[PDB]
C-alpha cells in the first residue's frame, strides 16, 4: 500500500546523501551532511486557497527535484522507508531530461 | 647523550629529516609494524591552520588522487572527519595519506615548516599570504622518495629539492 | 454524547505508537516517539474564510488519514477517550487501501 | 543537463567574492565576505497565487542581477557548482544596458 | 554601466555624514552618527501586490528623498562608490525646492 | 525647503511635553515623559493598498492630532525642527472646535 | 523484553577500559571470533552492518564484574597474525 496526499502536499523520498565524488577522486564518508534531492511518490488534489476551484500541481508523479528542507518538511514512516512531506511550495525546482 | 639500555655504549645517526611529530591517524600504516607509514614518491603538504570540516581543499587531494601518489600532511592539527574518510581511502585504495602534527609552538613550528617545503622543492600554503584551503595546485607541493612515520616520529628520506635551495635555507640561518 | 468539529475543523483519533512489528518480528520498545496514523472520527462545517460561501472539507468521516503532528493538532477527551482536533490543512495523506 | 525552477524560483550564481579592485590598484584578498552580484541561469514558470493568472517572472534568462541575499536564498550543486536559489522578490534589481 | 532597479526598488545615495554646521556656527565632529537625506538614482517598475498592471511609484527619478535606514535599505557600490537600494515603503518624505 | 509627504505618509509635529498643568495650579517638573499630541505639518497621495485609484487622507494640514507614537513613526530634522513621519493608521484621532 | 519473550537472546557488556585502550582491544576480539569491529571512525556506521560482519563463539560467560568468551571461531592465520604485530 501507499498514501495519497492531503492537497497541496507532495510526497518525496531523499536521494543518496554525500555521493561519493566530493572534491575530486576523494571518496568522503557520511558524516553530519545531508541531500536537498528527491522523488515524486505522490501529488495531493491541488492547492485549496481563495476557494476558487482547486490548481493543479506542477509535478508530475516520478519527477526528479530540488526542494528546500525546511520547516514544512515532514518526516513520515510509510510501509517501513523514509518518505518526505511538503508543500509545492518547499519543492525549488525540476531536474528534467 | 642519553643513558642506554644495556652496561655498553651505543651510537645512534640520523640521515635526512626527521622529527618528533606522531601520525594522527594511528589506522594509516602503510606497510610494516609499529605504526610504521612508508609513502613513495609522496607530495607534501604544508599549513599555517587546522582541518575539520574544513575538508574542503578536496581538489588538492584529488589531484594528488589523479596523481595515483601518495600525501604526506603537516598543519597544527587534523580532525576526525578529514581523518574517517581518509582513513577509508587509504584502506580501499584511493590515495595513500597520512597526517603529521606541525613541530611545537606557534613561531617554532611555523619558521621551521620553510625548510620543510623549500627541502622537498614544495610551497608551504601561507593563509598568511595570498594563499587559501583549495587555493594551491598540486605542484605546490613538496616531492621526496619516500617517508617513515611512527607513533612519537615523522622521517623523509630525501626531499626534492635544489642545492642553491638547501644552502639558501641554511645561509639565512646564519643570522 | 459524540462530537460534531467547528468549522474547518476535523476530529480523528491517532493510530498505536511504536507497535511493536517494526522492520520485522523484533519488538521496538517506546524510545519517546508517536504516532502520526488516525482516523476521521468527524467532518467540521467547513472553511469560512473569504466570505464567499462555506466551503466543505474533502476528507469524509471515517477516513484513515496521514498528517503530522503539530501545534494545530489539539487534545480533547470525549467520554474518556482520547481525540485530535486539526485543521484540514494540517492533514498531509490519505490512506486508500 | 541545466535545471528548471519550479514557478515564482529563479536560479541564479554569484559573481567573484571582493575581487582584488577594491581602492583601486590594491589587490585585496578575501578574508571573510561575499558578493552581491549574480546571474539569472533559469526562470520559474511564474507565481501561482491568486489563481486568476500565472505572473510571469520580470528577469530574463542570462541577466545580472543585483539580489537581496538573506534566508530565502537556497545552495545546491549544479554541474559541479553552486546555485542560488531565490524568488523574484528577493532580487532588488537588474544592471541593464 | 549603471543600475536599473526591479518594481518596487528605489536606488538612492546619501548625501554627507554629519557635516559640521549642526547647532549654528559651531562645527561639530562626528561620533557615531549618519545623514538621513537621499537622491533617487532609479525608479522600480512599481509595486506588483494584487495582480493589477504595474502600480507606479510616488517617487520621480532625480527625486530628493527622506528615508528610514533599516535593514530593508541595501548596500553595494557601483562605478566604485556607495549606492542604497530600498523599496518605497522605505521612503518617508520628499524635499522639493 | 519644506517637506513632502509621500503616499499615506503624514508629517507632524510634537506638542510640548508635561505641560505645567498637572494637579492643577501645581508646576510638575519636566523629567523622563513624553507627549502624544501633534499638529499636521503636511498629507501624503493617499492610501495606494487597493487595486484602482489613490484614497484620500481624512487629515489636513494644520490640524490638532492624536497618536500612536509607534515603530511606524520616524523622527526627521527640517530647518533644525523635530518632525515626526507616519500612516494616517497611526494617527488615533483629530482635536476638534 | 526482547530476550524475555524470546525474539531475541541479546545482551551487552561494556568495552574493556579507556579510548585506546579498549579500541586496541576490539580488532583481536572481532578477528579472534572471525568479525568485523564496527569502524564508526573508518567507513562503518552504528545500522551499516551485516549478519556475517559479527563474530561466532561457541558460548559465552557473562557477570556482574566478568565477560569470557570460550572460544571464538577464527583462523589461526589471523590468530597469529594479530599475536605476530604484537612483537613490536
Amino acid at each position: 500500500m501507499n498514501i495519497r496526499p492531503l492537497h497541496d502536499r507532495v510526497i518525496v523520498k531523499r536521494k543518496e546523501v554525500e555521493t561519493k565524488s566530493a572534491g575530486g577522486i576523494v571518496l568522503t564518508g557520511s558524516a553530519a551532511a545531508k541531500s536537498t534531492r528527491g522523488e515524486v511518490l505522490a501529488v495531493g488534489n491541488g492547492r485549496i486557497l481563495e476557494n476558487g476551484e482547486v490548481k493543479p500541481l506542477d509535478v508530475k508523479v516520478g519527477d526528479i527535484v530540488i526542494f528546500n528542507d525546511g520547516y514544512g518538511v515532514k518526516s513520515e514512516k510509510i510501509d517501513n522507508e523514509e518518505v518526505l512531506i511538503m508543500s509545492e511550495s518547499d519543492i525549488l525546482a525540476i531536474v528534467e531530461a | 647523550v642519553e643513558d642506554g639500555t644495556g652496561l655498553q655504549d651505543e651510537l645512534d645517526v640520523v640521515e635526512g629529516m626527521q622529527f618528533d611529530r606522531g601520525y594522527l591517524s594511528p589506522y594509516f600504516i602503510n606497510k610494516p609494524e609499529t605504526g610504521a607509514v612508508e609513502l613513495e614518491s609522496p607530495f607534501i603538504l604544508l599549513a599555517d591552520k587546522k582541518i575539520s570540516n574544513i575538508r574542503e581543499m578536496l581538489p588538492v587531494l584529488e589531484a594528488v588522487a589523479k596523481a595515483g601518489k601518495p600525501l604526506l600532511i603537516i598543519a597544527e592539527d587534523v580532525e576526525g572527519e578529514a581523518l574517517a574518510t581518509l582513513v577509508v581511502n587509504t584502506m580501499r585504495g584511493i590515495v595513500k595519506v597520512a597526517a603529521v602534527k606541525a613541530p611545537g609552538f606557534g613561531d617554532r613550528r611555523k619558521a621551521m615548516l620553510q625548510d620543510i617545503a623549500t627541502l622537498t622543492g614544495g610551497t608551504v600554503i601561507s593563509e598568511e599570504i595570498g594563499m587559501e584551503l583549495e587555493k594551491a595546485t598540486l605542484e605546490d607541493l613538496g616531492q621526496a622518495k619516500r617517508v617513515v612515520i611512527n607513533k612519537d616520529t615523522t622521517t623523509i628520506i630525501d626531499g626534492v629539492g635544489e642545492e642553491a635551495a638547501i644552502q639558501g635555507r641554511v645561509a639565512q640561518i646564519r643570522q
